[PDB]
């Protein structure tokens, strides 16, 4: 694999993953990473799947040609929110804005107090009732005297 | 009920059972070998019985209805009947849901939806399942904070897989009652089946992806995004020259 | 003397917690 | 002795904590800045700009990489918390922890998860999530602000937990400089904040019951409107109350009840015969079958 | 109590069998846990906090019709007198406690498919011997009956004595002044529920009463201004979500009692109501009175779909029927706001604002379910959603007689 | 009151309130509610000019 | 008339001020109004003891036209309004507002 010859598929429906980011600015290689994980494989369990994942910048700069080996066969990335956030513009790296969808009832023209799509995705911006329920004794509802 | 001199309609056992005997091959099996029955007795000496029959007497002038006006009073002024209603309304959550916990991580039970049946269960042996009950059990012990023996001695045979209320009674004449005890409507169980569903589409929020792991070395020197691929996975299973490794 | 009484609490609670600077030293201002 | 008084004095507390309160979020899930974003002073000055030069803190958060993880109760301003939490770190660590509830404590290795039993831990995960989430979205005094960024309604002071009114309601942002936060915050709808409606009853009592919208993710809301459901589930009228007390005593003892205005009052003491026929089957299965076992009854 | 009552299950809507599928039973039914108090478990106080706008089920009426079909399939014993199984699933025990897949060994007759079904208590004697452990199905029965005779809304009763209120009901509103409708109509549910009520009960007229307001303030006659012994509902502004109302009691003007009795059955004309949590309510909450008490009377069969015409013990149009009147929410809504006006609690100005919003309001309820039809076609073997034609929409129905009727109801 | 910064010496740039930059060298129309809210940016890049 | 004033909805009274740049007051903010003119007033004439706090301590201070009633079992409402006589000070203020 590590001399471009060969391409494995590891079957495995769902696991647990793990990123660590890196600058894109400098070498690197995936391998060490690959080789500590493949380290702690035993017929008991297996450590979660690593990833690597460069960090966005806000300039046009100059990356050094890194080998990568894990990527995923889906589109995993709904955890992400935003890059760059406190900047003008994302140049380099993958650029992720605040995405509408999950704020309709705070940037939607036509949104209508009262609905969501809760089966299928979640919003975090909502309405909702509260109370203010007071629980009174046996006693504060009848006269608990002899009767 | 008090059976009088009715040779046919003696009880002979009171009997209660903790696994539906429909699961396991007893269909048509004698209900004592299906249900655990009681044992007590208490030697009563009737010479104390006979001098209380004729020794029984009161005061000259009783009026009963306000003799017990006055005893009953004190009986009755805090919630303490209620409490045992809140612990039946807990009881029959937390019984719902562990039936529920537990038939879905078998690969099929009392019928119920499965939501999570994409996930991997292997093991699902008895001990297995206990585990998970006693997980359930606990959590709801926390949770409503509670003290006292909740959803115990369903293990006591140790196999929850097949956990079933019911009662019954024995004549001598052969006959049976066989009343069924099925919980009622829950709440809790419906949102937990809600919270499955929207899990199964927001599991990445969880730190838990979906999908296989491709391993291919690719000197890239731009952008790199191994969570989100845009072009088509390379030889997908069953496409050409590909092959499937040996189960050795 | 001219009549003043506090806001109550709440009222300032929420005004004191917007209050942006007047002046920001940043190192292009012209 | 210890059984003679158990079954002789019911008045023994032990019931179930059914009163839970929050006055904080109903919320789940945190943002997060999992990478903080790099302070330059000599080059590229004016890329990024932080709000803390501002004295101001940002709504959202300001990192180079943001994520949304899960955390029960994160923002639960209020009363004492059920006791058990979810709470995952973010996805730059193991997280592993999160899932060994069962088949896993003397099998797999500290650093591992169990791939065959997934699915089982992941159930009993969601069904601690389920359980914490167990309170009620309880009122608290709103307000109007009399600042220049008002939108004409009231909204909800959290006094003593400033940061929680800062995030409660990005709508109340100040922008400058046009940063890709601002750039999406600066779309918000002026008016989607505060106090919606209430149910105002008594005169200058406190509404009995209001809606607002705020900062609420959907599921944890569908939750705790479930559980207020259940507890209206096992509420009677002091009517139905009463009658029941006197039936009890054979209708000796007969009270009543006073006839006026109780605005707000929950009585969660009532269930059905199934359950207490459940129960009563449950306890007879807990307790020995033996005749030392009916003695005391 | 009551021994006794009668139904009818569903219509087929030109499909060969009852519209459901496994995974609707094992959700809605399984588990093996009682159905028969279900109804009311995956409700809550507003649609927002309810998973009813996509997926399975999407619509507030969804559940509890896949419900009413679900039975269909399996109340045979009151037709033919037997229990019977439908593609492997039969009840647990001849009290009916609950379903399971039919045993290996001797498994009961297989029930042959049918629709509109007329049912008699009578047909199946154990019922009436365990009648104290079998009430539940009473009152399902019956609501699924009620909702079975009609298309679009269901039919629900309603009716005003001559007298004043009993101070015991009296005393038992006046603690559910803040209640929202949902909550109210989860105890009038429950209550009948469980077990056997004589109809000379605090609770029947309680419930009878409320039903009687709601009614009364849903036409706009009760309001601040005039008001039903010191009670109305109240309804949230149609600028936000009009799909709410709350219990208050006032100071204000208190209606008089009407000449005579006043009755009626009522149903709602449009589709609007398969997504409206109000009428959802409304409907259940009045339809218990009538599981406990039993019919008052055989309702009009003037203006009922085909197959409920001439029903046996349910529909007639001799001289011993009342009529039931019909109506669509945004004509209602439109006279309701036109008796603000009149009462002055509104000016001119601010009733055109209201017909405004609540008809925009109507317009997105209606684009949502005609969207969800095609999203679920019939065809498909389940039916989350009652069909319906787009004019369907546009029909004022008897809106004029309903108003008319609040107007003698409360004087 | 936001302000647009803008790479590569382009000198920047106001936002209209139908949402689109502006230059900052012309004339303009402040309400009193976005001058109290901005007035930080205001003093540094409106004020100047 | 004050509380009037500041609410752009309430009770009809003139509005020489409307030019000027006011939030609708709520109810609480109406309470500090009602409060600073009793106490304004009570300064003024050298009054102990309350004179107007029930206004602003209790209920809504948003008021109309103040009105007691009694309701009879037969349904039977008896309402008596209290509508003030000639104030003299209020024609004075509304005059001083106007100029």
């Amino acid at each position: 694999v590590k001399a471009g010859r060969t391409r494995v598929l590891v079957e495995l429906g769902h696991y647990v993953y793990t990123l660590h980011y890196y600058d894109p600015q400098i070498s690197l290689d995936e391998a060490p990473i690959l080789e500590e994980w493949l380290s702690k494989i035993n017929p008991a369990g297996i450590p979660p799947v690593p990833f690597c994942i460069p960090i966005p910048q806000v300039y046009p700069c100059i990356t050094a040609r890194r080998v990568h080996y894990a990527f995923t066969s889906e589109n995993n990335n709904d955890s992400l929110f935003s890059t760059n956030a406190a900047s003008i513009d994302t140049a380099f790296g993958e650029n992720a804005a605040v995405s509408p969808l999950r704020w309709p009832g705070l940037v939607d023209p036509n949104y209508r107090v009262g609905t969501n799509d809760l089966p299928n995705r979640i919003t975090l911006y909502n309405s909702l009732y509260r109370y203010n329920f007071t629980y009174p004794t046996l006693d504060g509802i009848m006269y608990v005297r002899s009767a | 009920p008090f059976t009088r001199l009715v040779q046919n309609d003696v009880i002979t056992n009171v009997l209660v059972a903790r696994v539906d005997p429909a699961q396991r091959g007893d269909a048509a099996v004698d209900i004592r070998a299906t249900h655990a029955t009681f044992a007590a007795a208490l030697p009563v000496d009737p010479a104390a019985i006979v001098v209380a029959m004729l020794c029984g007497q009161t005061e000259t002038n009783l009026i009963p209805s306000h003799h017990y006006g006055k005893a009953f009073a004190p009986l009755f002024a805090s919630n303490a009947m209620f409490t045992r209603n809140q612990r039946a309304v807990i009881t029959r959550e937390a019984f719902v849901c562990a039936r529920s916990a537990v038939a879905q991580c078998q690969d099929a039970g009392f019928l119920v939806p499965r939501p999570l049946d994409a996930l991997r269960q292997f093991d699902v042996t008895s001990a297995a399942a206990a585990e998970i009950m006693h997980a359930v059990n606990d959590a709801f012990k926390t949770a409503f904070d509670l003290d006292g023996a909740l959803l115990d001695g369903l293990a006591l045979y140790g196999d929850p897989r097949i956990a079933d209320l019911s009662a019954a009674y024995l004549q001598y004449g052969g006959n049976v009652v066989r009343e069924h005890v099925p919980p009622g409507p829950s709440h809790i169980h419906r949102t937990l089946q809600q919270v499955e569903s929207t899990f199964m589409a927001e599991m990445n929020l969880f730190n838990v992806a979906r999908g296989n792991l491709y391993l291919v070395q690719t000197a890239t020197n731009g952008n790199w995004s191994p969570m989100a691929p845009v072009a088509a996975p390379p030889f997908v299973r069953g496409g050409p020259n590909v092959r499937v490794v040996g189960r050795f | 003397d001219i009549i003043t009484r506090p806001t109550s609490d709440s009222i300032a609670a929420v005004a004191n917690a917007t209050k942006p600077a007047a002046v920001v030293s940043d190192p292009q201002s012209m | 002795s210890k059984h003679l008084s158990a079954y002789l004095d019911s008045a023994v507390a032990n019931g179930p904590e059914l009163i839970v309160e929050d006055t904080g979020l109903c919320t789940s899930f945190m943002l997060l800045d999992n990478i903080p974003s790099a302070h330059l002073t000599k080059e590229l000055i004016g890329f990024t700009w932080f709000m803390q030069m501002y004295q101001m803190t940002p709504p959202l958060p300001e990192g180079a990489v943001n994520r949304i993880v899960c955390m029960t109760n994160w923002a639960s301003l209020g009363d004492e918390g059920r006791g058990l939490e979810v709470r995952l770190p973010p996805p730059t660590d193991s997280s592993v922890h999160a899932y060994k509830t069962v088949l896993s404590r003397g099998y797999i290795d500290n650093a591992q998860f169990n791939p065959l039993a997934l699915r089982s831990n992941v159930l009993l995960m969601l069904l601690q999530f389920t359980l914490s989430n167990l309170k009620i979205n309880k009122s608290s005094t709103f307000t109007s602000d009399v600042t220049t960024i008002t939108s004409g309604r009231m909204i909800r002071a959290f006094e003593g937990r400033p940061e929680l009114l800062a995030l409660a309601y990005p709508g109340r942002a100040v922008l400058p400089t046009q940063t890709k936060n601002a750039q999406f915050l600066s779309t918000a709808i002026a008016d989607r904040i505060g106090r919606l409606d209430r149910a105002n009853l008594i005169g200058g009592e406190v509404s009995a019951m209001v809606e607002c919208m705020e900062l609420c993710d959907a599921l944890t809301l569908h939750i705790r409107e479930t559980y207020v459901m259940l507890l209206r589930s096992m509420h009677q009228d002091p009517t139905q109350i009463v009658q029941i007390v006197n039936e009890c005593a054979n209708n000796l003892l007969n009270s009543t009840i006073p006839i006026s205005l109780r605005p707000t009052i929950l009585c969660p003491w009532f269930a059905s015969s199934e359950d207490l026929r459940l129960q009563q089957v449950m306890h007879l299965v807990n307790i020995s079958s033996n005749t030392a076992a009916a003695l005391p009854l | 109590a009551q021994r006794q009552f009668f139904g009818l299950t569903y219509n087929f809507y030109g499909q060969p069998a009852p519209l459901f599928d496994l995974n609707d039973l094992q959700e809605l039914a399984g588990c093996y846990a009682r159905p028969w108090t279900s109804r009311f478990s995956h409700l809550a106080i507003s649609t927002g906090s309810l998973p009813v706008w996509s997926a399975r089920y999407p619509s507030v009426a969804s559940r509890n019709i896949i419900v009413n079909t679900l039975l269909g399939a399996h109340l045979n014993p009151f037709a033919g007198g037997q229990v019977t199984s439908h593609q492997g699933i039969t009840w647990r025990d001849p009290v009916l406690s609950s379903l399971a897949p039919v045993p290996a060994i001797q498994p009961p007759p297989v029930w042959a498919v049918a629709e509109n079904v007329p049912l008699d208590s009578n047909n199946y004697p154990t019922y009436v011997l365990n009648l104290s452990s079998m009430w539940p199905i009473n009152q399902d029965v019956h609501i699924m009956t009620m909702w079975a005779l009609s298309d679009q809304g269901p039919i629900y009763h309603l009716e005003v004595p001559v007298d004043p209120m009993p101070a015991a009901t009296t005393a038992a509103l006046m603690a559910y002044i803040g209640v929202p409708i949902a909550h109210l109509a989860q105890t009038a549910y429950r209550f009948a529920g469980q077990l056997p009520q004589s109809p000379d009960s605090t609770m029947v007229s309680t419930i009878r009463w409320l039903s009687a307001i709601w009614f009364g303030s849903l036409t706009g006659r009760l309001n601040r201004s005039r008001t039903c012994n010191g009670f109305y509902f109240e309804f949230a502004k149609p600028a936000l979500n009009p799909d709410q109302a709350v219990l208050k009691w006032n100071d204000g003007a208190r209606a008089a009692p009407p000449a005579a009795a006043q009755s009626s059955y009522m149903r709602c004309i449009s589709p609007h109501w398969q997504h409206q949590i109000v009428e959802v309510a409304g409907a259940l909450m009045s339809q218990s009175v009538t599981a406990v008490t039993g019919l008052p009377a055989l309702i009009d069969e003037a203006t009922l779909p085909a197959w409920s015409q001439g029903v046996a013990n349910l529909t007639g149009n001799g001289q011993g029927v009342v009529p039931c009147l019909d109506y669509n929410p945004v004509p209602m809504a439109a006279a309701r706001h036109l008796q603000w006006r009149q009462d002055g609690l509104i000016t001119a100005a601010q009733e055109a604002q209201l017909n405004n919003d609540y008809t925009a309001y109507a317009l997105t309820i209606e684009r949502h379910l005609t969207a969800m039809l095609v999203a679920n076609p019939i065809a498909a073997g389940r039916m989350p959603i009652q069909p319906f034609n787009a004019a369907d929409f546009g029909q004022a129905g008897q809106t004029a007689a309903a108003v008319a009727l609040a107007q003698a109801m409360f004087v | 009151g936001t302000i647009v910064p803008r790479p590569d010496g382009l000198e920047p740039q106001l936002i209209d309130d139908g949402n689109v930059p502006r230059d900052i060298a012309g004339d303009w129309v402040y309400p009193s509610d976005v001058l109290q809210v901005s007035v930080a940016v205001f003093c540094d890049y409106v004020w100047p000019m």
